[PDB]
């Protein structure tokens, strides 16, 4: 009945009971899929976006939409607007960097991380590496594991700094 | 039917708390204002 209903400010008015109710896996998936065709539509964005948080409760109380999820930001770390600036597109950009380094903190870690090289390799600026170098290492605790240091480390390369980095080059290069 | 489900390995233990969780906490406020209505 929300979704149809074509919904923002109600959702945060309700979202209690959305909380309540995303515990039901596939209830969860019929909001995954409605917040995806509502944020799908071409500017979406320069008006609300409390959409992405809902993942949130999504990814970190179901694993197995972990790989969703991320598959959905994908498209989203993809967001180009000429009205909404490039300045607003990084910060976009950067909000879903957080989501995604928040879901890499639930263990889906290897495919976040190997498309992170991937898109550094190809598109995604210097600075948005930067960014989520700097809100992992001041969210990721030690001890790190080689599975993720492999793909996160020799991406690191190109930066130094966020020095947390140096730690964090020192320690899992030790 | 579909088989028993495995938790995910946990390789290190959160020093804190994902700030996904402190928006949870964020919007959990006007969840109450909601209920004060």
């Amino acid at each position: 009945n929300l979704c149809c209903n074509e919904n923002a400010s109600e959702l945060v008015a309700e979202l209690s009971t959305l909380y309540q109710c995303i515990r039901f896996p596939v209830v969860a998936m019929g909001v995954l899929k409605w917040v995806d065709w509502t944020v799908s539509e071409p500017r979406y964005f320069q008006l609300q976006p409390v959409h992405l948080a809902l993942l949130d409760e999504i990814s970190t109380c179901h694993q197995l939409l972990h790989p969703q999820v991320l598959q959905l930001l994908v498209k989203l770390f993809e967001t180009e607007h000429s009205q909404l600036d490039v300045m607003e597109q990084l910060e976009l950009k950067k909000t879903l960097l957080d989501r995604m380094v928040h879901l890499l903190s639930r263990g889906y870690v290897l495919p976040v991380v190997s498309y992170i090289r991937k898109c550094l390799e190809k598109d995604t600026d210097i600075s948005l590496i930067r960014y989520f170098v700097t809100e992992v290492l001041d969210v990721i605790a030690p001890p790190y594991t080689s599975d993720f240091v492999q793909l996160f480390l020799p991406i690191l390369e190109n930066d130094s700094i966020a020095d947390p980095v140096t730690e964090f080059i020192a320690h899992c290069k030790s | 039917l579909a088989g028993p489900l495995t938790p995910p390995v946990k390789h290190f233990q959160l020093k804190r708390k994902p700030k996904s969780a402190t928006l949870r906490a964020e919007l959990l406020q006007k969840s109450t204002e909601t209920a004060q209505q």
